[PDB]
Order: C-alpha cells, then sequence, then structure tokens
C-alpha cells in the first residue's frame, strides 16, 4: 500500500 | 539513493540529517533536510504529519554517516516545527509538501559555519533551471529495493530535470503532477532518490549560484521507467518561508 518517497515515518507504511 | 556515488558531508555542507527517538530510547532515521539559514532547517511536511512532536525529533548537521560519528557533526533539537496547513496527500501526490524546523542546540545556538556546515541559497521567485538542467540530490535512502536497512554512508546522484508537460503525460503522471511540484529524473532509469532521501534537497546551479530548487517529496517506485523523481518546487513556496521564519 503506502510505500516509497511522500511515506516515511507513517503509521501506514 | 538508487545507483549515484557514496559521498562526504563536506561535498553537501548544507544537509541536514532528521531522526526520531521512539518510546523506549530507539532513535530511527526519518528524512533529509537542508539548511537555508543559521537556525533553519527546510524538509519536508510528510516526514512529520503522522508524529508531530517535536521534542522527538533530532537534527544532526556537518554527518555523513547513518549511525557513527563524523568530525566537526553539529547535534540540534527542533525549537518549532512548521508545517505547511494545506498538506494534503493522494495515492501517490503529496501536496504543498514543505516543512520548517527551527533548530537550536542544548545551549540555543544555532549552526555555527564550518567546512562541513553551509547554507544553501534559496531560489528567486519564479526562477527555476530550464528543463534538461543536470540537478544533484543528497541522502540517507534506499539504494535498492530489497534494502531493509538504510546505507551507512551518504549518497548522491545526479539527474536531470523534466518538464511538466513530459511528466504529466499519460504514462508518467497524468495530471497527479502540478505545477507547484518539479519532476526529475535518469534518462536512462538508472538512478534516482528513494524511501528515506524525502525532505532532502534538489540542488542546481542557477547564476553560478548553487541553489535549493526543490525537496525530495514522491514518486512511484525508485529508478522505474516513466516514473520520475518528484519534488516539491522552493520557488513557489518563497511567501510562505518569508512569513513563516
Amino acid at each position: 500500500g503506502x510505500l516509497g518517497r511522500g511515506c516515511e515515518n507513517h503509521r501506514c507504511l | 539513493i538508487i545507483g549515484g556515488e557514496f559521498t562526504t558531508i563536506e561535498n553537501q555542507p548544507w544537509f541536514a540529517a532528521i531522526y526520531r527517538r521512539h518510546r523506549g530510547g530507539s532513535v530511527t532515521y526519518v528524512c533529509g533536510g537542508s539548511l537555508i539559514s543559521p537556525c533553519w532547517v527546510i524538509s519536508a511536511t510528510h516526514c512529520f504529519i503522522d508524529y508531530p512532536k517535536k521534542e522527538d525529533y533530532i537534527v544532526y548537521l556537518g554527518r555523513s554517516r547513518l549511525n557513527s560519528n563524523t568530525q566537526g557533526e553539529m547535534k540540534f533539537e527542533v525549537e518549532n516545527l512548521i508545517l505547511h496547513k494545506d498538506y494534503s496527500a493522494d495515492t501517490l501526490a503529496h501536496h504543498n509538501d514543505i516543512a520548517l524546523l527551527k533548530i537550536r542546540s542544548k545551549e540555543g545556538r544555532c549552526a555555527q559555519p564550518s567546512r562541513t556546515i553551509q547554507t544553501i541559497a534559496l531560489p528567486s521567485m519564479y526562477n527555476d533551471p530550464q528543463f534538461g538542467t543536470s540537478c544533484e540530490i543528497t541522502g540517507f535512502g534506499k539504494e535498492q529495493s530489497t534494502d531493509y536497512l538504510y546505507p551507512e554512508q551518504l549518497k548522491m546522484t545526479v539527474v536531470k530535470l523534466i518538464s511538466h508537460r513530459e511528466c504529466q503525460q499519460p504514462h508518467y503522471y497524468g495530471s497527479e503532477v502540478t505545477t507547484k511540484m518539479l519532476c526529475a529524473a535518469d534518462p536512462q532509469w538508472k538512478t534516482d532518490s528513494c524511501q528515506g532521501d524525502s525532505g532532502g534537497p534538489l540542488v542546481c546551479s542557477l547564476q553560478g549560484r548553487m541553489t535549493l530548487t526543490g525537496i525530495v517529496s514522491w514518486g512511484r517506485g525508485c529508478a522505474l521507467k516513466d516514473k520520475p523523481g518528484v519534488y516539491t518546487r522552493v520557488s513557489h513556496f518563497l511567501p510562505w518561508i518569508r512569513s513563516h521564519t
């Protein structure tokens, strides 16, 4: 799902 | 980052390494940033939006390695964390993806310029390099898809700026990319920024002056054919930067 640039330090990562 | 070269902080002296302390006391790398004045680091809002508590962050300047010390490195706390109020995220795209960190040492001091710590110039209003210009990106992000740890040594690479017209082609990003963003990639799709490089600098030589043209923001995969890196267009946000500093 939520992967890559834009998704650092996210609960969804 | 993918491809490029290992570098050292003396070659990228505006580069800020941003970490977060976790409950339990473990520290992990979050994102890169750029020193734009002695007290101010610029980065991406997406790096902080899920954990916006400024006390948890540590900012290093003068640091070339992720988990060892570099002589001359300075450690900072975040005095003020300013995220863009109109930040939003879609499936791929991130909008108004820009953040400001006012930094302070435990003594209350800002950055002291040195061989390994320098500021980077901001661009002028609505002044960007022409598309096709070669620009530099720097960070501690993934080197390949299968990486489960970030590299120990700082990296850099060179990519070329891509026109908005090209980037909005249907096999690129369509209308998901906007004119407040800048695309950049390798013509052979062999090098790119990747996860962990967000927040860090896209630097271009404008008028012989090294200038912060972009901030690593988003992209589909890393070094994927027809999927450029997407960067926040710093020149659009000068009024926001000026009003918040």
